[PDB]
């Protein structure tokens, strides 16, 4: 059997998607030309009132600018996608500062890794994990300081560790650790695996003695937005707002559609008075969030 | 108070304005939510297996992360993306 170049992928990409669009009709506009795998669109945006940035992946057996030029001047319900063959991706493996690869920063690196991925496993409720076994043991200092006392830099073990902790963030859960980003679209867009973040080549000078500290106190800083929960206002100010309750506005409805009416609705119409509850939730959900999507 | 009373107005008119559109629906309605849980907890364990895959392998079992090792970082994020597709071993020698 002749092997297939999976890992190539060529796809468009379309500018602007209305909100209102959903991924069934653009899945089923481009679903008829062969080879086609699977759409992806982006996280809405308000200061382009809420339009995505879409991707339509193809396989690489595929002649994309006979399809890009196809639907080149196609709307989907008042929008025109005017689709653009989207290149694939030139330089993968990027640098980082050249500190990284230090004693004391590489340790550091490992207890930050080994708290994400017991985060990452628990929100997202995978499994216990096997890489996270004995972390302990290589976050402690070993020393002879006893053999010191009565007689008065690259350290691969510790960066073996951290590898197999840094490529499961990346493969697993998105997560580029060294560039301190998620890309949680990743498994839908073209390139599922696309721009990972590698140590630099080697500081030029001495290292400092407080600038790696330093380093320690920014990289953690921008790490701890990558494990925040979501938002929700306080139970006095969710209720201002005004926070609807679900069996009070289930009697509302009850009453506007005496007690034969009643247990009508409860016994015979079971489906409707949860859609009523899901819609509340659907409502209260949007509102409980305090940080929710709006107009800036 | 009038603040108050404006983000009543700013919040409902969005949740009118944004009702039956996917990616509002997806975020907070609660048969969405759970339906778009499963597909990622679902294609998450696809990338775990893949991992899991890569290591009894030894996709990286001489391989740092370091500019050094960026072509073989490069061959086995390739070999990462061909196991999520499903490709066995035979379709990965195309890398050889």
């Amino acid at each position: 059997c002749k092997p297939r170049p999976l890992h190539k992928t060529c796809s468009l990409f379309m500018r602007n998607i209305a909100p209102n669009i959903s991924r069934a009709e653009i899945i089923s506009l481009c679903k008829r030309y062969p080879g086609f795998m699977r759409v992806a669109l982006s996280e809405p945006q308000p200061e382009r009132r809420f339009f995505r940035r879409g991707w339509v992946t193809f396989d690489r057996s595929v002649n994309i600018k006979e399809i890009c030029w196809n639907l080149q001047n196609i709307r989907l319900r008042e929008c025109e996608l005017s689709p653009g063959v989207n290149r694939d991706l030139t330089r993968r493996v990027r640098n980082i500062n050249g500190i990284t690869q230090h004693k004391q920063i590489v340790r550091n690196d490992i207890k930050l890794a080994a708290k994400l991925i017991h985060t990452l496993d628990d929100r997202t409720q995978l499994w216990q994990n096997p890489i996270l076994k004995n972390i302990t043991d290589y976050l402690i200092e070993e020393v002879s300081a006893e053999e010191e006392e009565l007689l008065g830099e690259r350290d691969e073990k510790l960066i073996k560790v951290l590898d197999k902790l840094l490529l499961y963030l990346r493969i697993v859960h998105s997560l580029d650790y060294y560039n301190t980003c998620e890309y949680p679209n990743e498994d839908e867009m073209p390139n599922r695996c696309g721009i990972i973040h590698v140590r630099g080549p080697m500081p030029p000078n001495r290292i400092s003695h407080g600038e790696v500290l330093e380093w320690q106190k920014t990289f953690e800083e921008k790490l701890t937005p990558l494990l925040s929960v979501r938002e929700s206002l306080s139970e006095e100010e969710a209720q201002k707002m005004g926070r609807k309750d679900p069996e009070q506005e289930v009697e509302k409805f009850v009453t506007s559609n005496p007690e034969f009416v009643r247990k009508h609705i409860f016994n015979k119409h079971a489906e409707k008075i949860e859609e009523v509850k899901k819609e509340v939730a659907f409502f209260n959900n949007f509102l409980t969030d305090a940080k929710r999507p709006a107009l800036p | 108070d009038y603040k108050l009373d404006f983000r009543r107005q700013q919040m409902q008119d969005f949740f009118l304005a944004h009702k039956d559109e996917e990616w509002f629906r997806s975020k907070y309605h609660p048969d969405e939510v759970g339906k778009r849980r499963q597909e990622a907890r679902g294609a998450l364990q696809n990338r775990l297996r893949v991992f899991l895959s890569l290591m009894e392998t030894g996709w990286f079992d001489n391989l740092l992360l370091d500019i050094d090792k960026a072509d073989a970082i490069v061959k086995m994020l390739d070999a990462a993306v061909i196991k999520m597709e499903g490709g066995t071993e035979n379709d990965l020698r195309i890398l050889e």
